[PDB]
């Protein structure tokens, strides 16, 4: 109950699960320039508003 | 072929006593085996073990145990002869200490 | 931020200003120089291993050139590093000298007059 | 391609970089960037195929947009202060636009999507050039305008770069995408310390360049672009795989290898200011880069994968072309840590 | 980063066009020649941090 | 005939040579920490008529 | 102390330049010689440590650890040459090189004067161990074990590094002497609490602490025999040594930050002793024994008393020797039957009587039979804990019972009963194995004869 | 913008819980809007109404998390009469994690989110108390 | 005999520890002083370090500019 299941579940298994999920999220992209150029525009606007307006 | 890969079969473990009835378990070469045994026994038991234990047993008293015992003997002698208490609760002279002037 | 790029009097691409000649050169037995020679020897061994040549005995002249080149670069590297550290120390000492208000020497107190709290271990 | 034309194009690429590096005029810096991009585009398409053409198109679009933004920032800064010299950039809006343009040029997150794609689409030599020499000019410009950099934006982009590089590289079986992701993480590490100390930036850049050159040269030596094709090298040249594993451990940041030296030093610099949380987060994240390097080491060096019959033929032939600087790059990648204080020579 | 080849060699590749008050053709002055001259003379040799204030 | 024996067992001298070299380097390192020789409040002493240094 | 360091770096080319059939003999002879040379470090003072130079120093706590490391290297060489017979010459030289590098790293680690250099060497010890485990281990689990060995360490040790440099930005130095002489109390703030955690968690993981121990059974089961010996005997003691060194700057915060770690240590001592009773793997039993003993050492270091420190040092040394011997004893049976199941080979006393005697002595030493140094350490820690709180004697008492049970259980399961009928490949014990067990056991009783050499600086 | 952060942080801890909840829900709405914008840019929804639905779902989830966090944090602070206490922020973070778990209809998500969000909010409170600097200004 | 052959007196270790302690304490004090110096120099900008470039004054053309008022 403790060593083989829950101590494994809390620290290393949850860490592995989270890292794998975030890797799957980040690395899966179709490779289309349209999508991430729109993302570039969103980032530029966010940067000019959030960071640049406050100086 | 109903197989998955070309591989050597798992070999059977070799017995060191088959080719050498007195094999010592060090090497398959009898001469190298015997000399490995001899050097292991000589430098493990004869040299490091016994001589190291003798060296450790007769290490000079750098920890100052007998010195501390003799100093305690002198100090107890003096304090009993002069009637002084054997040990003081203060390890430092209060004259060399300046407490805060005000405790309120 | 850069800390010594615009120091007054700095020649752009000198790599060894004249003032650096006022410092003692590193000895030829400097352990850093010996480590640089060891790096050259390891480079020679790795070159022999990559080329599928006898690692230790294939090319003596190439190994010698490797070691010599590494030592030759390391000597000047050590000289420049020592000069830079000397410059840093020199500037720091000059600055503390010229601004005594920011580095005042307060009175010394002996442990017989300082109250330190005692925390028992029990 | 003609060897003469190729050498002329390489010379023009380096000339654009050097012009950006030695100019005191913003227009000349922009011209250097233009020359570098113009000459670099054909290099990516040396081996003609649809993938190379797509990579070149994406690279050109990204760099052209970056140059647009760069010139707009220069013009705004000229408008609000009639200056052409590269200095503190008296306008904050121009400074923000300049930071975003240079981040797009470098590949810093979130302007990171083009790097793995372009790296996968071009050959190993073009990838080596792109991931080593193309970082020099934007980093030099950022070092020259370091004082006016808003810490929040650059530090946010560096955090994003480290996180995204680790997470993306966790998922790759292709070696070129692994290398692109590693590059993205290393540039994040470089730009994190940039507002505080540019000497640490230069030191990290030099160490990264040496490690990347060694790794790419080893990958060229054993003609492998995927994990499985690299898994066959132990049966052909075991020494190459052993040196590969040690170099991978160095890039992973494990002491006492040289790869530990920059991050360590960077961390120290970050703690000379207050800045405690950020180096902790950066180390925790670099654990992911270490993980996928270590997985590669498992696949190629510490275990023996099955081989093929035809590899027997390859046992009878030798490597004709040889890289002269490979042993020096390997040694500088692995055994350099005891020479850490020599970094004082960089400033 | 910045290798000052111009300063080292005395070449003046692009320093002639950096500021407005630097040797115009036919001595045609800029609209703010005097102000730029005054600012440059004030800020010379004291560094960016000092000159900023 | 000792050529073959030497080429076979010359590796047996590396560790003793390393040991004596380490002892020599330890002595050299000790030679650089003599800033307080015969200067401590507990072991200050008047030099003998013949000796030069209290310790090496 | 370069007189010990340089001979190992000379072992390197001597091994790499030796003949194909003389690597083991040369390595064993010269490692024994280096151990004999290192034996001279036990001559320690009563007031301060041996300050050899600006970079290396030797205390009464680290000297037995160096002696144990130098003594363990030849034992690893003797245990490895059996299963490495079929390997090629270059790979055997690489294995010996990895062991030599591990010994050199440990030797510098235990004597570094600064905390940063100690950290660098303490982290450099990872690479040879990982290479050995992941390359020369037997089953497919080794790879996973390697990962569990690596990141578990780094996730605990990377924050410590940050803490370390932060300290140098505040105090101005990380030398242990200056740190000890210029110590100041730690206030009660969240910043100081997190600095305490950053300084402690790395060594807590290395012990390992209960709940952070999941890497140990994997690493100690899947690694080769020399890997298991070096992991149990010395590598677990790095955490204890580091915690002892670092607790000088953490007072008086520890006075209340030791609570959860103390409770985890005691309850996990009980839990792992209970786990050892139901184990089908013989190596996992020894691994969980190691966890229990290290939990005892953690309790001793946390309560911070001279008696607890003395007991911790004695128990560290004794457990290193005992666990190495038990691992070798299990490995002999594994080499005979090629399986780690405990109930497979039974009644071995009928076929191997001297090996039965070795098993009996190792098991008796494991359950702390008086007057062995195992019992000295355990009893000192027990008395210190009783002074800390009278109720502790309950939990410790339970452990003192359960331990004995499983110890004898192991013995009775393997040596007594009737032999397995179908196992007929059990050859008489070689001289190499008997010499290995004898060289493991004789130093234990010899140190029993003179117990002040392993009681630490607080003696 | 930082105007929302200053609106949230200007109000004292255990006073005017409704205003603090409004500021928290506004911050949550802004964060959810940015998340939905990036998700739409990188993962197109194939329909305008589908994109509107995704934006509404993300923004509502973020706003609900923020509102619950602020409301319970302020309520606990005023009930216990113990301002500057990281336990209040831990309670708020766990409540927000439970809100997220209910929104996604998962027990494990709820538990993990409670633990991690409570820990992060407690850490933010400690940083505010001791003045920890996430983006340190250049000093040396 | 063991003491005569293999070891020295305690005064050697005593004074070597004294020298090591002195060197280390001086190094620590120098490190702290350097940190404070860097802080002050960057805050004020009045020292040799952190000297960022400014436009050169010798570039100005001091000639009649076709108009009396420049
Ligand atoms: C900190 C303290 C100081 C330490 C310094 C750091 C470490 C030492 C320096 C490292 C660099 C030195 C060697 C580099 C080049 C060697 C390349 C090589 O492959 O070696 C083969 C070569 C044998 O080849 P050969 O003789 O031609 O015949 C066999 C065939 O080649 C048949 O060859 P093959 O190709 O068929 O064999 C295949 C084999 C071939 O693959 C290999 O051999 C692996 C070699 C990798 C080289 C190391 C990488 C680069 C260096 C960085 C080291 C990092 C150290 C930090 C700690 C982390 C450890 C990884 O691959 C495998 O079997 C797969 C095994 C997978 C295991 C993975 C682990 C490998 C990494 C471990 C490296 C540890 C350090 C290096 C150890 C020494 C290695 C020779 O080895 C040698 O003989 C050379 C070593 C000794 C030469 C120097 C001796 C000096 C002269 C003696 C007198 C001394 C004077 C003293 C003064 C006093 C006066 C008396
Ligand atoms: C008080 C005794 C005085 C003795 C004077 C001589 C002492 C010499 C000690 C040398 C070291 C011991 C030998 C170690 C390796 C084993 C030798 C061997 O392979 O035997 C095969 C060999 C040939 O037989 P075989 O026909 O091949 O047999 C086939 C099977 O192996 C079948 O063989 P087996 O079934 O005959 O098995 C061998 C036998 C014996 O083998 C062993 O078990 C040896 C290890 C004993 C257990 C040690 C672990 C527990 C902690 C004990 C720590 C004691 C350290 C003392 C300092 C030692 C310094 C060297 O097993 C036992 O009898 C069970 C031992 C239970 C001991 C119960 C008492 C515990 C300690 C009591 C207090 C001790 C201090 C007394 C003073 C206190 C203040 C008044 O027979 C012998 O060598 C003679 C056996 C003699 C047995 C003596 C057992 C008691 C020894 C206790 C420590 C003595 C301390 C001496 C210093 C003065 C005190
Ligand atoms: C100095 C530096 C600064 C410079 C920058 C600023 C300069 C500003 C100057 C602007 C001057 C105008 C110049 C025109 C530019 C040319 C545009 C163009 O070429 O269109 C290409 C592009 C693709 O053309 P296409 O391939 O031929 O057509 C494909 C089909 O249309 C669609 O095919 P489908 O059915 O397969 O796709 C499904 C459908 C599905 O459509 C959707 O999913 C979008 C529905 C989102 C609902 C919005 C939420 C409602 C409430 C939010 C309000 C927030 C404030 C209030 C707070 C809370 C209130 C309670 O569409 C899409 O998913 C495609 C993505 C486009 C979505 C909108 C792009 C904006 C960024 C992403 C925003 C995401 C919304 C989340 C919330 C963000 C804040 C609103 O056209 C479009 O994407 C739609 C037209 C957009 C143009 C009109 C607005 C211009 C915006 C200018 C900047 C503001
Ligand atoms: C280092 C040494 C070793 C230590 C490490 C090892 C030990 C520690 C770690 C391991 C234990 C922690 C894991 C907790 C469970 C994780 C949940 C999970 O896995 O989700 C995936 C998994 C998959 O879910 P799914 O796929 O989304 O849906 C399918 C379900 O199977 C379909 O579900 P269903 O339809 O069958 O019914 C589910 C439903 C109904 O459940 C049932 O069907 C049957 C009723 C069972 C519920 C039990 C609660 C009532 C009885 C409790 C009485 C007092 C508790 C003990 C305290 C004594 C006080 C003196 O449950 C609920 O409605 C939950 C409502 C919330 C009320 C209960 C929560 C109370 C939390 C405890 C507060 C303690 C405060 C501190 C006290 C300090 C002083 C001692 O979830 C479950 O299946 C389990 C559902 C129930 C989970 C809640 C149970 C509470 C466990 C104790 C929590 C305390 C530990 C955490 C402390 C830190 C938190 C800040
Ligand atoms: C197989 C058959 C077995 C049965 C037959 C056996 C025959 C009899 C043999 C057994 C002898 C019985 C022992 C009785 C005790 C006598 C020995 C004792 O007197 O010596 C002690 C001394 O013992 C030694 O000090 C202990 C040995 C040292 C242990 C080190 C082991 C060697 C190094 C190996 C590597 C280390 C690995 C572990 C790392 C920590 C005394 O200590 P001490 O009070 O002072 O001496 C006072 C007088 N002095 C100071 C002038 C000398
Ligand atoms: C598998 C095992 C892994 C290893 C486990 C390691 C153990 C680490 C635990 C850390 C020990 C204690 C941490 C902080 C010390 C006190 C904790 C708290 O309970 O004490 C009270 C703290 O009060 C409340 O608890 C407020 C803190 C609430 C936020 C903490 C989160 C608690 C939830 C449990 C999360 C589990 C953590 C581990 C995650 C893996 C005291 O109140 P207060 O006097 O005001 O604070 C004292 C500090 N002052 C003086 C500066 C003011
Ligand atoms: C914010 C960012 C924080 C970053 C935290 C760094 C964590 C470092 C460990 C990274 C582990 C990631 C593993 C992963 O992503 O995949 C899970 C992996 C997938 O298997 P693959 O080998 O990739 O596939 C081969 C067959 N196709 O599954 C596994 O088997 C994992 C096995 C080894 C993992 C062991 C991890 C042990 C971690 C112990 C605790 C340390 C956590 C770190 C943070 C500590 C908390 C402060
Ligand atoms: C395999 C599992 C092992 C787990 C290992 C992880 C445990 C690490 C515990 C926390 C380590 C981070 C601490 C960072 C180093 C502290 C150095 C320090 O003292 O800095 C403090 C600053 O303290 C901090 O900033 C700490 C913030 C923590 C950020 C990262 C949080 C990591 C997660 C915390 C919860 C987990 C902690 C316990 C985990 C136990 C293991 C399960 C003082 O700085 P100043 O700003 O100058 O203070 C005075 C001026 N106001």
């Amino acid at each position: 109950l403790l060593d083989l299941i829950w101590l494994e579940t809390i620290l290393p298994k949850t860490t592995s699960f989270i890292q794998m999920k975030m890797s799957i999220m980040v690395s899966n992209q179709k490779g289309l320039i349209k999508l991430y150029f729109l993302s570039f525009l969103i980032t530029i606007m966010i940067s000019m508003t959030l960071f640049n307006y406050h100086e | 072929p109903t197989i998955r890969l070309q591989e050597d079969p798992d070999p059977e473990d070799e017995n060191l006593y088959e080719k050498n009835p007195d094999s010592h378990g060090y090497d398959k070469d009898p001469i190298v085996d015997l000399w490995n045994m001899r050097v292991v026994f000589f430098f493990g038991f004869s040299i490091v073990l016994v001589l190291g234990s003798t060296f450790v047993a007769y290490l000079p008293d750098y920890r100052m145990q007998e010195w501390a015992r003799r100093e305690a003997e002198r100090l107890v002698k003096y304090r009993e002869a002069n009637g002084l208490p054997l040990m003081e609760s203060n390890c430092f002279d209060p004259n060399k200490i300046q407490l805060p002037e005000d405790e309120d | 931020m850069t800390m010594m790029s615009g120091r007054p009097g700095r020649v752009p691409l000198q790599f060894l200003p004249n003032e650096a000649r006022s410092l003692p050169p590193p000895k030829l037995t400097d352990p850093r120089l010996v480590y640089m020679g060891f790096l050259g020897y390891c480079s020679g061994l790795i070159d022999n291993a990559i080329r599928r040549r006898p690692v230790v005995s294939a090319g003596l002249h190439r190994q010698l050139l490797y070691v010599t080149s590494f030592v030759f670069f390391g000597y000047y590297l050590l000289k420049r590093q020592d000069y830079m550290y000397a410059l840093r120390d020199h500037d720091m000492f000059a600055y503390v000298k010229s601004h005594p208000e920011d580095f005042p020497e307060k009175d010394k107190k002996t442990y017989g007059e300082i109250l330190e709290e005692f925390h028992p271990v029990r | 391609m003609n060897p003469i034309i190729y050498t002329t194009l390489i010379m023009t690429v380096m000339s654009g970089t050097m012009l950006v590096m030695i100019s005191s005029h913003w227009l000349l810096i922009w011209i250097g960037f233009e020359m570098n991009l113009l000459a670099m585009i054909p290099v990516l398409m040396k081996n003609f195929n649809p993938r190379a053409t797509e990579a070149a198109t994406k690279y050109f679009l990204t760099q052209a947009t970056a140059s647009m933004m760069l010139m707009m920032a220069i013009i705004i800064n000229l408008l609000y202060s009639g200056q052409w010299t590269i200095t503190k950039m008296f306008n904050p809006v121009a400074m923000t636009m300049m930071t975003m343009a240079l981040a797009m040029k470098l590949g810093l997150s979130p302007f990171h999507f083009w790097v793995p794609e372009v790296t996968q689409g071009i050959s190993l030599q073009a990838g080596l050039l792109l991931l080593t020499w193309q970082k020099l000019a934007p980093l030099s410009v950022l070092c020259q305008i370091s004082q006016s950099i808003n810490p929040n934006l650059m530090l946010t982009m560096a955090m994003l770069s480290i996180l995204i590089g680790g997470w993306g590289g966790l998922n790759q079986t292709q070696l070129r995408k692994i290398m692109a992701y590693s590059s993205i993480a290393h540039m994040g590490w470089m730009t994190a310390v940039l507002p505080y100390n540019t000497t640490m930036t230069i030191l990290n850049l030099l160490i990264y360049i040496t490690m990347t050159l060694a790794m790419f040269m080893l990958l060229i030596h054993s003609s492998a672009t995927t994990t499985l094709s690299l898994s066959h090298t132990w049966n052909k040249m075991p020494v190459i795989t052993s040196l590969m594993m040690v170099t991978l451990l160095s890039m992973g940041g494990l002491p006492p290898l040289s790869g530990f030296m920059p991050k360590w030093m960077i961390i120290q610099e970050m703690t000379k200011n207050e800045s405690i949380i950020m180096p902790t987060l950066m180390a925790m994240t670099a654990l992911l880069n270490l993980y996928f390097y270590m997985r590669l080491a498992y696949s190629s060096s510490l275990t023996m994968f099955p081989s093929t019959n035809n590899m027997k033929m390859k046992w009878q032939f030798e490597h004709t072309k040889q890289m002269k600087l490979l042993p020096t790059m390997i040694v500088l990648s692995t055994l350099v840590l005891p020479m850490t204080p020599a970094l004082s020579s960089l400033n | 980063p910045f290798f000052d080849v111009q300063k080292r060699l005395g070449l003046d590749l692009d320093r002639w066009m950096t500021i407005q008050s630097a040797e115009q053709p036919h001595k045609i002055p800029g609209r703010c020649h005097a102000f730029e001259k005054e600012w440059i003379e004030c800020a010379h040799g004291i560094g960016g941090i000092r000159a900023e204030k | 005939n000792v050529l073959q024996i030497v080429r076979d067992h010359w590796v047996h001298i590396l560790v003793p040579v390393g040991f004596v070299f380490g002892c020599y380097l330890d002595r050299r390192s000790d030679e650089k920490l003599t800033a307080f020789r015969n200067k401590s409040l507990l072991f200050k002493r008047e030099l003998r008529p013949n000796e030069e240094v209290t310790w090496k | 102390m370069l007189k010990i360091i340089i001979p190992t770096t000379m072992l390197l080319p001597m091994t790499w330049m030796s003949k194909h059939n003389m690597i083991w003999i040369n390595a064993t002879v010269h490692s024994l010689l280096i151990s004999l040379i290192s034996l001279s470090l036990l001559n320690q003072l009563g007031e301060n440590s041996l300050n050899f130079s600006l970079t290396f120093f030797s205390d009464s706590l680290s000297a037995p650890l160096l002696v144990l490391t130098t003594w363990l290297l030849p034992l690893m060489l003797m245990a490895s040459q059996s299963h490495l017979s079929k390997e090629t010459t270059t790979r055997k030289k690489l294995y010996i090189t990895m062991l030599i590098l591990l010994q050199l790293f440990l030797i510098m680690t235990f004597t570094a004067t600064e905390l940063i250099l100690f950290y660098i060497l303490f982290e450099a010890t990872l690479v040879p161990t990982l290479i050995i485990i992941t390359r020369w281990g037997n089953q497919t689990e080794r790879l996973n074990a390697g990962l569990y060995f690596l990141f578990y360490t780094l996730a605990g040790s990377l924050p410590l590094l940050v803490a370390l440099v932060y300290i140098q930005n505040t105090t101005g130095s990380l030398n242990f002497l200056i740190i000890h002489y210029w110590s100041h109390p730690l206030s009660n703030s969240w910043s100081n609490i997190f600095m305490w955690l950053a300084c402690i968690m790395a060594f807590m993981v290395k012990m390992p602490l209960y709940g952070l121990h999941l890497w140990l059974p994997k690493a100690h089961v899947e690694a080769p025999i020399a890997g298991s010996m070096v992991l149990a005997a010395v590598l677990l003691k790095l955490g204890g040594y580091g915690m002892m060194r670092i607790t000088t700057i953490l007072n008086p915060l520890t006075n209340y930050m030791a609570y959860p770690f103390l409770m985890l240590s005691m309850w996990g001592m009980i839990m792992t002793s209970s786990i050892c009773l139901r184990q089908t793997d013989l190596k996992s039993l020894i691994a969980y024994s190691s966890v229990s003993h290290m939990a005892l050492v953690i309790v001793a270091i946390m309560i911070q008393t001279p008696w607890s420190f003395m007991g911790a040092t004695a128990l560290m040394i004794a457990h290193g020797l005992t666990s190495s011997m038990l691992f070798c004893l299990a490995n002999t049976n594994y080499e005979r039957v090629h399986s780690r199941t405990m109930i497979l080979a039974r009644g071995l006393q009928t076929l191997l009587p001297l090996m039965a005697t070795w098993w009996l002595v190792a098991s008796l030493t494991n359950l702390a039979l008086p007057p062995s140094i195992n019992l000295i350490g355990e009893l000192f820690i027990i008395t210190a804990s009783f002074s800390w709180s009278n109720i502790t004697i309950i939990l410790m008492g339970m452990n003192m019972m359960i331990t004995a049970l499983y110890s004898l259980y192991m013995l009775i399961t393997t040596q007594r009963g009737k032999y397995t009928h179908h196992i007929n490949n059990i050859k008489p014990s070689f001289t190499r194995e008997n010499a290995l067990m004898a060289l493991h056991i004789l130093p234990l009783l010899l140190l029993t004869l003179n117990p002040k050499m392993i009681l630490g600086p607080l003696y | 913008a930082k105007t929302l952060l200053h609106k949230y942080s200007d109000i004292p801890e255990g006073t005017e819980c409704h205003r603090k909840a409004y500021a928290s829900t506004s911050i949550g709405g802004a964060t959810g809007l940015i998340v939905s914008a990036y998700s739409i840019a990188l993962k197109p929804p194939a329909s305008f109404l589908e994109g509107v639905a995704r934006t509404g779902r993300y923004t509502f989830t973020s706003a609900a998390i923020g509102a619950i966090f602020g409301l319970t944090s302020c309520i606990s602070a005023q009930v216990r009469e113990k301002p500057d206490d990281p336990l209040n922020y831990f309670i708020g973070g766990c409540a927000g994690g439970l809100t997220l778990g209910a929104r996604t209809r998962s027990y494990g998500i709820g538990a993990a989110a409670c633990a991690y969000m409570g820990l992060t909010a407690a850490l933010v409170k400690m940083g505010q108390l001791e003045g920890w600097q996430v983006f340190a200004e250049p000093k040396v | 005999w063991i003491a005569r052959t293999f070891y020295d007196g305690p005064e050697k270790n005593y004074e070597k520890t004294m020298a090591i302690l002195q060197i280390e304490a001086e190094k620590a004090e120098l490190r702290l002083k350097e940190l404070e110096v860097r802080r002050l120099m960057r805050a004020r900008g009045d020292g040799p370090w952190y000297q960022y470039p400014t436009i050169d004054k010798a570039l100005i053309d001091h000639s009649p500019k076709t108009t009396p008022d420049n």
